[PDB]
């Protein structure tokens, strides 16, 4: 019966400086996320005299685009208490938003293991299909997020809450989104990069047993294999520090259910959803490095 | 004593030549062509665009029709073309990948090829079993062969690396004549319309006038000062047309037997791969390794357009025996048919 | 599409075909390596060659791995008119001879035939075209060069040199000498190798260095490095 | 250059027949092959054609459904898989090589027969007999049911000659080239449906029944024939 | 020893070079000028004639 809000602040603490600071913050994020993505995404465009993972890429410098896109109309929600847009909006919004993460998540996977195969069997001495299965799994598993979402009036202010006629389901969907949209990309990128490191190393190992390297030449490929293993980790934490934070918050919201307590407070799941914005700011400078 | 004796005799004969080339000169082209209406502006458009190579692509050559084109690739492929369709009228596999020079008969019956294997191979296109086979392999030479074109019916001129060019008989195999007097690679050969005189441009930066029937050379032209990459006559075979390596064009003259025109610009250092001319005479296209073709005015020095549809450097030009059209090739792997 | 004729659709599928074919046999020949082979005078790029008229094309497998090596040794022309045509090899297999340094030109007795070996080093290595293309070098004839050095001190190639005359260190000389000509010392690296006139370990040494070439192209252009 | 056909003979109506066709002295692997079958009446109208990719398969407006063609390029064999031979399907059956690009001869070898007996646009011929005089020129006369010049400029009518006792060999192809190994006395013109085919010195070996055919669109039509004799 | 052979073959190719009758500039000029001025209404690249002729539109 006590639906949780989303995007709604009673705004009893402070008299409308935390509504400027949400919307000085969340403007800089589009303004920078922006013109970063779109800087990047005609830079990637511009050296297509070739091939080398440039098609992948362009999914995720979109997606980005879509985050920020949905942007604005959280940020003006967060000057209206109540969710005073038309209730068709919240059938599309949230539905919007969810594409896109699933499927920012989907290509970064699709993107390691991409460079994973390539690497393992040498490339120079199946995209098509895949974008498209990474669009199609994305709206099919997101969809329950655009038609639950029902506008009820909690006070007298409406809300624009998600309820579930399946009960049975809010506790199945969730562990089969976050099992197969969090896990699976986490665990594909994860041994794909470690299989790339293992490979980068083992060809090294096999040169130095047979005397191809002499001094000064061999500290300068000890300043270049560390420098591979400080870019193969800084992508492989920076996905689970960015999207860990949105995947926790929902199955606390889930966990709400039973818990019957105050666990999320009012504001708590826009400040969450503000840092996710920035991680699609975040996206063209890690997979646009040394450019 | 007498060595020095006939090299200050070869000194003085040469300053001879000077005072004589020299006293034949009244005005140059730039003083009486001064006065005659100018180009303007030359705009080209990309009607065709031929896919189909995998590798850089270093010759071709117009079909006598202006409509069947020939191309020669890294990738060891020679491709006919079909410049009005794009079709691919045939595809020969080389035995050969190194290949730096081709040319289509102007019969159309027969194609040739040579590169680095210092072997010229002729293959028949029109064949009763229905597929492309060599009909011989023309060896004899010690350099890497540079250029090749078929003479009017059954002989063929190919220039080498070795300073020397060949005047060969496809019947029999062995070469007919031997041209002899380059002190550096020859690299590009061009043949006049009556098909009796062709000329040679070599790297020491010379370019020699031949004689097919009698074999020995006529006039010497110099005046460059670094390689020389490209050759060609004026539609009334008697000009030239020579691109160096140090940025400049010149048009030569055989009776006047003096440079004419100079053409450079200050904002080009590339070199130049190709030079042709058009039908009329009138318009100079040059290859560049600046990644363009440059369209200048003969007659006049002012440039006329730019052909910038590459990303890489053009290696090859080429324009109809009609002149409806402007084939360029690059070494991106694709020809492109202006207009 | 609508607007052909019979025979022109004929004549557009045979195009296709041919579209076709290229393209399988253009598959075929990336998963080829190609390495060019270079040297000087009596280097040793003919024992080189045996142990693993224009150029000469070479064929041969390793653990399923196709090389092709095109010798260009026999060839005297200029360099600047057909080097280019190998800008896009995987690797350069430069071959010198250590027992080089006592040895001298027949045409001029001077400069020693190995400042010579490294003139052409100098020139390859910095060249325009072979800006990222790795180098092999082998130094051939390292028995030879030991009791060849028990005799004769290395200062007679190199004024500059001061050490002991031990094999073990002005090899160490010698290979620095070498690597010191690179001025792209990110862009390219150098893979030498001490190699005799009956040793059996140098085409694998050759398929290392290449499969690390390789490796390192695939990081660089996935944006890895 | 030959191709050798056999699978004929008798055979009960509604039994089934295959014919099979070698080809030996050429790449079979890129010509297109076509199959041209002759009743004892004396007339020629086409029946099936395979492309060169294995695709791209045609058949008459009369047969359809009935016929099978298809090729084997390893065995360099064409196969015709005939079902429900009907009293009407008695002919000769001739093999008929074709190569389509910028300039070939689509009709430039036939083949060699097999007599087999059971126990759209049309091409006129103007008469069925002339009579003959070598001292003048012969002049042949074929109209079609519409323009055969295409928008391209080919104007698609050929011309063939079968000898008694042999097969139809081309002569004209475009109604303005002349075929390989064909003497150049015979000439070809006529303009948008009707054409012509002019003969200078008639010999021995010029008398037999000429054909015309339009490869515009399919199916492909022959004409009547004239019978020079 | 070849090497005198060779200054005399030269020699002998320069003295015949040096026997060449040569017109003025002016005549080559005037010739060429008059040769594009003969053929300028039949270049297609020269002047743009309309697409009606043209076999690449
Ligand atoms: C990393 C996961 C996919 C990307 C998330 C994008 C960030 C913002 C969208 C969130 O999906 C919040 C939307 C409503 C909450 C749904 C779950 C509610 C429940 O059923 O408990």
């Amino acid at each position: 019966r006590t639906r949780f809000p989303f995007f709604s602040d009673v705004k009893g603490d402070h008299r409308l400086v935390l509504a400027a600071v949400e919307t000085t913050v969340l403007v800089l994020i589009f303004a920078v996320s922006l013109l970063g993505n779109v800087c990047a995404l005609v830079l990637v465009a511009r050296r297509r005299r070739r091939g080398a993972t440039a098609c992948l890429v362009l999914n995720l410098f979109c997606a980005d685009l879509l985050f920020i896109s949905a942007i604005p109309l959280v940020l003006a929600v967060r000057w209206t208490e109540a969710w005073l847009l038309g209730p068709v909006a919240c059938h599309l919004l949230f539905y919007v938003m969810t594409l896109s993460g699933s499927v920012t998540i989907l290509t970064l996977a699709a993107v390691s293991l991409e460079r994973m195969v390539c690497i393992v069997h040498l490339q120079r001495g199946a995209r098509a299909v895949l974008l498209a299965l990474i669009w199609g799994y994305s709206a099919v598993a997101a969809l329950p997020l655009c038609v639950f979402f029902r506008v009820v009036p909690q006070r007298e202010i409406s809300i624009c809450t998600l309820i579930w006629p399946t009960i049975p389901g809010e506790i199945s969907w969730d562990v089969s989104f976050v099992t197969l949209n969090f896990l699976v990309p986490g665990l594909v990128i994860v041994i794909s990069y470690s299989k790339i490191l293992q490979i980068t190393k083992a060809s090294r190992k096999r040169l130095t047993v047979s005397l191809a390297y002499s001094e000064s030449h061999q500290i300068r490929v000890s300043q270049q294999d560390f420098r591979l293993f400080r870019t193969l980790f800084l992508l492989m934490v920076s996905f689970f520090i960015m999207w860990s934070p949105i995947i926790i918050t929902i199955l606390l919201i889930l966990i709400q259910n039973f818990k019957q307590d105050l666990v999320i407070w009012p504001s708590l799941f826009f400040w969450v959803v503000a840092f996710t914005f920035a991680n699609s700011a975040l996206n063209p400078i890690l997979y646009n490095m040394t450019l | 004593s007498e060595l020095d004796q006939l090299r200050q005799e070869a000194e003085q004969l040469k300053n001879q030549i000077r005072d004589a080339r020299k006293a034949c000169a009244d005005a140059t082209l730039s003083q009486i062509t001064n006065n005659i209406d100018p180009v303007g502006r030359i705009q080209m458009r990309t009607r065709r665009t031929l896919r189909g190579h995998l590798a850089k692509i270093y010759a071709m050559h117009w079909g006598t029709d202006s409509r069947l084109l020939v191309s020669a690739s890294q990738d060891g492929k020679l491709i006919i073309w079909d410049s009005y369709t794009t079709n691919k009228v045939h595809a020969i596999p080389l035995r050969s990948s190194w290949v730096m020079t081709c040319a289509y008969a102007p019969s159309g019956n027969y194609v040739a090829c040579g590169g680095l294997d210092n072997i010229c191979s002729i293959y028949n296109l029109k064949t009763r079993e229905g597929n492309v086979r060599v009909s011989r392999e023309l060896a004899g030479h010690t350099g890497y062969l540079s250029c090749c074109r078929f003479l009017d019916d059954n002989q063929i001129v190919t220039s080498s690396g070795d300073t020397t060019c060949a005047l060969w008989d496809i019947e029999t195999g062995q070469q007919t004549t031997t041209f002899t007097g380059h002190t550096g690679d020859v690299m590009s050969l061009s043949l006049a319309p009556d098909t009796r005189l062709f000329v040679s441009g070599a790297c020491d930066a010379s370019a020699k006038l031949w004689d097919v029937r009698e074999g020995m050379c006529r006039q010497t032209f110099t005046g460059h000062e670094s390689d020389i990459n490209a050759i060609c006559f004026f539609p009334n075979g008697n000009a030239f047309a020579t691109g160096s390596d140090d940025a400049t064009c010149r048009l030569f003259d055989l009776r006047a037997d003096q440079e004419l025109m100079t053409y450079s610009h200050d904002n080009i250092i590339c070199g130049i791969t190709s030079v042709s001319f058009s039908k009329s005479g009138r318009l100079l296209l040059a290859g560049y390794d600046d990644f363009n073709c440059n369209v200048w005015d003969a007659l006049k020095a002012d440039r006329a357009g730019v052909l910038a549809g590459h990303d890489n450097r053009v290696s090859c030009l080429g324009v109809t025996d009609d002149g409806m059209a402007v084939a360029t090739g690059s070494w991106d792997s694709f020809l492109k048919i202006w207009n | 599409g609508c607007t052909l004729s019979a025979e022109d659709k004929a004549a557009v599928e045979r195009s296709k075909m041919i579209d076709r074919n290229l393209r399988e046999d253009g598959e075929k020949a990336a998963r080829e390596v190609k390495l060019l082979l270079l040297g000087a005078g009596e280097s040793g790029k003919s024992t080189i060659v045996k142990q693993m008229t224009g150029i000469v094309e070479t064929h041969f497998t390793f653990k399923d791995l196709h090389f092709k090596m095109f010798d260009v040794g026999g060839q005297r022309s200029e360099r600047k008119k057909w080097i280019h045509c190998f800008e896009g090899v995987t690797a350069i297999i430069f071959c010198v001879a250590l027992s080089d340094y006592d040895l001298v030109l027949a045409e001029d007795e001077e400069m020693n035939r190995m400042h010579e070996s490294m003139k052409l080093f100098d020139s390859i290595c910095n060249n325009k075209w072979f800006t990222d293309t790795s180098i092999i070098l082998f130094l051939n004839k390292k028995d030879l060069f030991e009791e060849k050095i028990k005799k004769s001190p290395l200062t007679i190639c190199y004024p500059e040199y001061a050490g002991s005359n031990t094999y073990e260190e002005a090899a160490a000389y010698i290979q620095c000498q070498f690597e010191d000509l690179n001025k792209r010392k990110d862009t390219k690296e150098i893979y030498t190798h001490f190699t005799c006139a009956t040793d059996t370990k140098n085409v694998q040494f050759v398929f290392d260095a290449v499969t690390d070439v390789i490796i390192k192209n695939n990081l660089k252009d996935c944006g890895l490095f | 250059v030959q191709l050798v056909e056999s699978g004929g003979g008798l055979v009960q109506p509604g039994g089934s027949r295959k014919l099979s066709c070698s080809a030996s002295g050429f790449a079979f692997s890129s010509f297109g092959m076509h199959w041209v079958r002759q009743a004892p009446e004396k007339g020629l109208e086409w029946v099936a054609y395979i492309s060169s990719g294995s695709g791209t398969i045609y058949y008459a407006d009369t047969v359809k459904g009935r016929f099978t063609i298809s090729r084997d390029d390893p065995k360099n064999t064409l196969f015709l898989q005939m079902t429900s031979l009907r009293s009407e399907d008695t002919a000769m059956y001739y093999c008929v090589r074709s190569i389509y690009y910028y300039g070939s001869s689509p009709f430039d070898f036939w083949g060699q027969g097999t007599t087999l007996t059971v126990s759209d646009i049309v091409m006129t011929q103007a008469t069925s007999s002339v009579p003959v005089t070598p001292g003048e020129s012969v002049s042949i006369s074929c109209r079609s049911s519409k323009s055969l010049l295409h928008s391209n400029g080919n104007t698609y009518l050929y011309w063939f000659l079968q000898r008694p006792g042999q097969s139809p060999q081309l002569l004209i192809y475009r109604m303005s080239n002349l075929a390989s190994g064909v003497p150049d006395r015979f000439s070809g013109s006529g303009s948008g449906t009707a054409f012509t085919l002019t003969i200078s010195r008639l010999e021995a070996e010029d008398v037999g029944v000429y054909y015309c055919m339009q490869h515009l669109e399919y199916p492909l039509t022959f004409g009547a024939g004239t019978k020079l004799e | 020893t070849a090497s005198i052979a060779q200054a005399r073959k030269l020699v002998e190719q320069l003295k015949m070079e040096a026997n060449i009758d040569r017109i003025k500039v002016s005549k080559a000029a005037a010739d060429l000028m008059a040769y594009c001025e003969a053929h300028a209404k039949e270049d297609p690249l020269l002047t743009p004639v309309p697409a009606s002729e043209n076999p690449f539109r």
